[PDB]
């Protein structure tokens, strides 16, 4: 009998997040998934399930749990949903359309943002075609632009393919960063490894 | 891109019933998460009703529980809002709203990415 509680404070606490071209995945499994310490959270921005309601998350089982996590501006967070376009969509974390599982953000600026600007967050600007779901590129050859072939130095129509946010405490909140867990919620043929208190 | 069309709506007396519909482009509107908010002069976008793909959450604000009836007919591509009982504070714009995801926040405008630009109901006394 798994008793031991899912460690999500290690995932949405977790001391460092990852730039979304770089995402970081968190196996979940062989827990109880208690999801109250979210449902009494008011500071997410966003909290929202995909082929199931979030009211049955304590009453669920799934046969493997993902957490995908990174930092990311607040007006991308709406392309963290199944059938989304936009760099971050297309080039960075890209979602199933039948997607099963919940996308949760909130406002990272108090620890993501500096007086200088905080440059450490990138995301890919420039891919030769859109993600797979799930898909991850942490690549970094030069992006072929135009007609010439680049031989992997920089140059015109020849860019280096990542940018930096330079998040700053004093940009408008669409331009704040904010961290992002997607949870993913597999129903293979296999034994529930993950189930809620209930 | 789903646009949504509200109808239904218009002049109606205390105590009496309407029932709102809103019809969805697109060929998969059992996809989204239909709802309901409202809004009168002065006031902010009201949550009144939300319901889930299944049809099996529902959800109501406060102040319509009992009284409206939130329903689907994915075969048509329609949402229903079943008002008894009208008073004359359910007096406001209604607009009809589409998601994909059900919100742990559902009573927040934010969580709803679409929306139809809403039809007048105007409950007399
Ligand atoms: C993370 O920390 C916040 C306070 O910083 C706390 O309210 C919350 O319960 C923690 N989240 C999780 C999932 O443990």
């Amino acid at each position: 009998n798994i008793t031991n509680l899912c460690p999500f404070g290690e995932v949405f606490n977790a001391t460092r997040f990852a730039s979304v071209y770089a995402w970081n995945r968190k196996r979940i499994s062989n827990c109880v998934a208690d999801y109250s310490v979210l449902y009494n959270s008011a500071s997410f921005s966003t909290f929202k399930c995909y082929g199931v309601s979030p009211t049955k998350l304590n009453d669920l089982c799934f046969t493997n749990v993902y957490a995908d996590s990174f930092v990311i501006r607040g007006d991308e967070v709406r392309q963290i949903a199944p059938g989304q376009t936009g760099k971050i969509a297309d080039y960075n974390y890209k979602l199933p359309d039948d997607f099963t599982g919940c996308v949760i953000a909130w406002n990272s600026n108090n620890l993501d943002s500096k007086v200088g600007g905080n440059y450490n967050y990138l995301y890919r600007l420039f891919r030769k075609s859109n993600l797979k779901p799930f898909e991850r590129d942490i690549s970094t050859e030069i992006y072929q632009a135009g007609s010439t072939p680049c031989n992997g130095v920089e140059g015109f129509n020849c860019y280096f393919p990542l940018q930096s946010y330079g998040f700053q405490p004093t940009n408008g909140v669409g331009y704040q960063p904010y961290r992002v867990v997607v949870l993913s919620f597999e129903l293979l043929h296999a034994p529930a490894t993950v189930c809620g208190p209930k | 891109q789903v646009q949504l069309v509200e109808s239904g709506g218009g002049l109606v007396q205390a105590g009496g019933s309407l029932r709102l519909a809103c019809i969805a482009s697109g060929r998969t509107f059992h996809s989204y998460v239909m709802a309901w908010f409202r809004q009168a002069p002065g006031k902010e976008r009201e949550f009144v009703a939300a319901i889930s793909w299944s049809s099996t959450p529902t959800y109501y604000g406060e102040s319509v529980k009992g009284r409206f009836t939130i329903s689907r007919d994915n075969a048509k591509n329609t949402v229903y809002l079943q008002m008894n009982r009208l008073k004359p504070e359910d007096t406001a714009v209604y607009f009809c709203a589409a998601d994909r995801g059900e919100s742990y926040y559902y009573t927040r405008p934010t969580e709803y990415e679409f929306w139809g630009q809403g039809t007048q109901v105007t409950v007399s006394s």
